[PDB]
């Protein structure tokens, strides 16, 4: 029913609001708060492996909030333990990239990182300007859609509840929850007087998201293959656990 | 494991 979709949206909306690290309006307010050239050069002087470790810390902190986001979605908690893990392994970073759009300046192509808005040049030492460019591209694209917090919440829940992840056990139950989340997202988008082409634009973004996470995975696994002791000893346990 | 812990499994 319509009431059931409204309740579902409220559950997911409140879970998101409770588990976002920063208020949307606060992030949007301080886009003028940018790294100075001296600060940029400081990051650029870091060796590749050190810059990566710093970035993994930030990613992992974001992921801890996403784990809590998932835990407060009633439909997610109803799933078996195996499927919860499978979904979070495959989907947590996707949610992080969606959440990035809340902390992105689409006009100036900057992202809120380590306390200030950073250009791609901040990430120079990672040695993968193509990947970084792709990340900023996704951010700029999503951030320019001006999604509300509730729309971001439902879109986040939608990608997390992907019934097509490998190794899932309760495929049917997850499919049901995902379909209902998508109907709720459609409803909210319409209510906010979005054109009907809004949702199909978002669905297209899902492919981009998986490609992004795909790159991150292959980069990390290559790093682990050459530098196994660095990964084992210096990267966050949750990070190693989710992605390696 | 750590994920299992955080999920309360
Ligand atoms: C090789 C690697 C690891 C490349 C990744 C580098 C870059 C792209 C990557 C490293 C750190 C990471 C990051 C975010 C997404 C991508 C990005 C910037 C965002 C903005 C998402 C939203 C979260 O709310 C918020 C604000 C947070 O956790 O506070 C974070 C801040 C830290």
């Amino acid at each position: 029913s319509m009431a059931e979709l409204e309740h579902l949206a409220q559950n997911i909306s409140k879970s998101h609001l409770e588990t976002c690290q920063y208020l949307r309006e606060e992030l949007q307010q301080i886009t003028w708060q940018t790294f100075l050239q001296e600060e940029i050069e400081n990051y650029q002087n870091k060796q590749r492996e050190v810059m990566w470790q710093l970035c993994a810390i930030k990613i992992t902190e974001a992921i801890q909030y996403v784990v809590e986001f998932a835990k407060r979605i009633d439909g997610f908690m109803e799933l078996c333990q195996n499927d919860q893990i499978v979904l979070l392994k495959a989907g947590s970073l996707e949610v992080v990239f969606i959440r990035m759009c809340r902390a992105f300046d689409s006009q100036n192509n900057t992202v809120y990182f380590d306390g200030k808005y950073a250009s791609p040049d901040v990430f120079k030492s990672l040695g993968c300007e193509d990947f970084i460019s792709f990340v900023f591209e996704f951010g700029k694209s999503l951030c320019s859609m001006h999604l509300t917090e509730d729309e971001i919440a439902l879109f986040s829940a939608f990608v997390l509840m992907s019934a097509d992840r490998s190794w899932l056990q309760e495929k049917v139950k997850i499919e049901k929850l995902q379909q209902k989340i998508q109907l709720a997202l459609q409803h909210v988008l319409q209510k906010n007087h979005r054109e009907d082409g809004i949702l199909t634009k978002l669905i297209c973004k899902v492919s981009t998201l998986r490609a992004l996470c795909g790159r991150h995975t292959e980069k990390l696994m290559a790093f682990k293959a050459i530098y196994p002791d660095i990964v084992r000893l210096h990267f966050p346990p949750l990070y190693k656990e989710l992605f390696t | 494991t750590l994920l299992q812990l955080l999920l309360g499994h």
